[PDB]
């Protein structure tokens, strides 16, 4: 149950954020034309734990990073606020279609281009799965 | 040796590899300051019209996640002239000057030779 | 200066060092979209023909596991615009546009020079 | 016992997969010429446990992976879809032929070229023999 | 609660440097005309802490560095004594508008270049909200 | 263009620059596959005379363990296609053909360039 | 007691492989034309241990590497079969004339190349001196 | 060979490509020396103007920080000898002299092409 | 208190070695014409700790390096009799007139250089201070 | 007392092996033009003890390397006659005029190159000093 | 076309660049072999006299300990073949040619180019 | 080929691009060797004059600590051959010759084109 966890944190987040211009995995999409910013999404695999001694009931570890791009030399201002919005909307614990969150809401150190800036913001699901 | 017939040749050589057509503007955003906490915008865009050539494209790779952008290199003229730190709009997309390079033996420089890249990632 | 006389010998040049039989064809499949979970494929392939002139070989070695793959360069038209994320059917053999590389000193460029690299690995 | 284990896995996998494109170690082999996926097949040696104090019983550990390969631009749906069977059909415990999989069914995380894409599914096997 | 520590940070800074040359994030800025000292700014990212056991009343680090910048061949004199001052406007425990000095009035070792050189002073900050 | 005067001045121009005293054989096996278990050889060697020119020795240096080899690079005709993974044998020597790189702007290649390593280490 | 360590390990090698082509250290060899698979001889200090309180009764530990080079594109099952006759030759305990092997019969993983791969196969070497 | 020829016609080129509008000068700061606990500045500045021709600008890529910093190269007469590091004040503007680069064959140098960075970062 | 620990560093060099050639740190400096040797001094920022839980008195840590370079093809007798001199001069537990030596007369490896090699001898100062 | 350590070492290495052709630290010196081997002279400081509680009774260790160079295409065997033969020179505990020796007789891994191998013999010496 | 000719050239090409006074000799030991237990010699030298060219010395530089080393590169003649191996006897000092690179489009050889390094380190 | 007209030819090319007053030294220290217990200097200086050309100059930079050295390239002659660990006294700078770079197809070289870098650091 690894494809279903990645669909569901895909489907939360156009729920949130189908308007705004995002870039999605493997797919061709250019930056907007006037410079604004834009959303980045990235699926991480984990590893998968047996918990018990008969390797029937397992765990599904997966990490989301969404990622904040603003062009230099406009502050970064509006990006932390952004960042903000972005981890409040995902809080821990919250109740997913397939899973839930099981970490949320952290923001990590900013990373400086010549070219764009970048704010990533990451967030773990979980997923328990009992095989009969 | 006289710099204003380089500046007429140098004028002449743009505007013969230059097409009438493309729309490419200029903005100078300045005069930033923060408040008493912290919370303030530069309120100034000045945008500019503007006339050159340009050469040499160039593809962006970082990961292989498909970002699809490019940078280019331009060659205008004396007036308007350009900074560290401006954007060139040229055809509805923004480039940010990372280098002036003029061409300079003098004050004044004849023309620049800016090197662009594409704004965002 | 004219640009269509650049234009026409650009077009005339291309047409001499190109040969009338190998099949070229161009994908440029667009406009996805995700579903209200996540489930859609892009439904467009858009094929149409096209002929142009390949040069420089090269030869792609990954990890020593003997997989026989390669890249070519090539020089096309100006109808049929190409992008950075497009297919070329060279061959019966799939190479995508990494780079554009119009040859461009104005608007609607009258010919690229695309840079292909063999899909999959 | 190290030849054995690899003839195998190698004739457990053909046994699935016959007829899909696939990559074999030290092999000639060209991708396909449509674009379409195939599958890779690499054989990675472990290390050999001497067990008992006769140094009579040994161990044999050894790792499988199995990679697939999509097109850019092409979305990273199928290719989930495709590891999930190949997680699945490898399930832990499997008793081959010659030895059982010790470790199964386990999905990296996926790395990226501006050729080609790779999601790398791994295993382990193992084997026990007794020397008399 | 991460945008407002940085705007308390800034705010106090400009609250004691206002007319000193300084460089703020993401700001074109120009080195001084007569190759003096200016001062560097930056914010970094720390991690933050879920402390209870209903991931409820959390926490927030951040780290603040200051930079003083000199010419070189002009000696480490009064470079040192502009990190001493510093170092003594942000003495340990000060109360900011939002939080507070977790540690502070740390000066480390210089970064040399044949351009110019630095003293980098650094120093941290920290939050805590309940939330409810 | 055509390009039968071109295959006809490459053919002449390999026939200049060769001797016709060096032993040269080329190796196609192929058409391999497992067996229900995974025992199995491919039962192919398919050796055919050639003939061409080489230029550019260069030796190979692995550990400083004193191997001494050598590996090159050839010119050759169009008959007999070259492909990215054969063998060579010149002066009884093996050499795999890592890389093709046919001189080629038109289906049919005029002639290739292969570059050689030699086989083992 | 170091050189007639090497002396007995070359004397075993001789014996059992004296008619396959192989390479000794430092001597001047050229792989065989046809292209088929050679053997490689590698001798890899240890280190010498001091056991006793008097430093009189030692011990001495040596590491010797034998590989496997066949050509690409050949398969790896007469690789892997030889591999298997190395390792079933130097068995654990095995009493050579100037010491024994304290570690024998480990196969590693292959290491690839566009020219040519290798199997090495690795054990070890020990010796007794008292000192008189 | 005569090197006072060579001499007239190096400056003769220096006061070729030059413009005699920019302000130049030269400090030679120097005599420090650290009193009996190690508190002491240099108290010299001696400037003095200088004339001389720059070509090859170049800008200044630390961290992505945008700082927008720049450096050239000049070239020089021989009176008012350059040292290694010497300051030049090029249009208000204060760099240091990195390299001093003497164009000499002999004694007395004809001539300096200096390499200069911005002061400060 | 950190500024003040390098004044008295430097009014104790050189109150030694006040007429050798030496180099000090952002000063311009040429090596001697006739090719002997000279020092070099550099003041390396250690850490600053707070010791008690009032935050009150703290420790100040430095590291003091001197290094002796010498013309290459010369030997290395009379460099390590200087190093020798140098190591006696600093002895352990010296009062400085601000601080005192923690650590001192420590000699480390030679590093060579086809111009010119060095002796790099370190030591280390601290200095406590109470805030009142 | 570490001038006088390396001056014994010098002294009994020139007392065995003075005829020889040899190396020296910071000399000039070509190798022989029939290109047989030579020997290698080397001095690597360690580190200075303090013992006691009163800075009084102090400690010095260093290590000396000996290597031997022999040509390429010319066995491995009067090389590593030669190596024993050093080593068995240089016993443990063997008593200089100036120290002792602390750990000797240790031969390490070969280090292969295209123009000169090299087999390194290492050990160690130490001396005791009281400061009064 | 005709190798004899060529060879005829470069015979009295390399003729021309030489001087009939530098002692040159080579070494061709070979044929070794292992005893019963490990303990054996090869018992040849070979010595034979050759003479050639010489260009490009290059000096060695391997920690700052001052070895001064030195290697060049040859020219010599096609009689007595070089091999991957051997020794170089130039003016009373051992190299070791560890690359041959022939000068070669055929069979025999017209010339060797060898790569010479000097003997220990 | 005759090789005095050639050495005739180097030294009066060298002493054309000399300047006649920079005076310029040489030091031969050798001939040294330990004690009984390892204390003995080298008491050999062997100072000689000589002259020649130099050229292209450039600047160490080592870690940004400003310690202005700089390093340069000579032409000589023939006479007073140089060695591998001489120093060179160039207008009361001493230089370490690195490299010695004989211009040499021949026993006796015509000329040399040492490497210097300043002693010290």
């Amino acid at each position: 149950m690894h494809y279903e966890l990645s669909a569901a944190a895909r489907a939360a987040f156009l729920s949130k954020y189908r308007d705004f211009p995002h870039y999605m995995e493997n797919r061709n999409f250019t930056p907007p034309k006037d410079g604004g910013m834009w959303l980045r999404f990235n699926y991480i695999e984990g590893d998968t734990l047996y918990l018990s001694i008969d390797r029937k009931c397992k765990s599904y570890i997966a990490i989301v990073q969404i990622g904040v791009v603003f062009p230099p030399g406009s502050g970064v201002d509006e990006a932390r606020l952004k960042a903000k919005e972005i981890a409040d909307f995902f809080k821990d614990g919250k109740m997913l279609n397939v899973g839930y969150i099981f970490e949320g809401a952290i923001v990590h150190q900013i990373v400086k281009h010549e070219s764009g800036w970048m704010i990533p913001v990451r967030f773990t699901v979980r997923v328990d799965t009992k095989e009969t | 040796m006289n710099y204003s017939q380089i500046e007429r040749m140098a004028r002449k050589g743009v505007a013969f590899f230059t097409d009438p057509s493309r729309p490419m503007n200029l903005i100078k955003q300045g005069e930033y300051g923060y408040d008493e906490n912290g919370f303030e915008i530069p309120p100034m865009e000045q945008v500019i019209p503007i006339s050159g050539a340009t050469r040499r494209p160039n593809a962006r790779e970082i990961d292989g996640e498909t970002i699809r952008a490019s940078d280019i290199l331009g060659i205008f003229n004396n007036d308007h002239e350009i900074n560290e730190g401006d954007y060139i709009e040229i055809d509805g997309i923004r480039h940010v000057v990372v280098d002036a390079r003029p061409v300079q033996a003098s004050l004044e420089p004849v023309a620049y030779r800016p090197v662009l890249r594409r704004v965002s990632v």
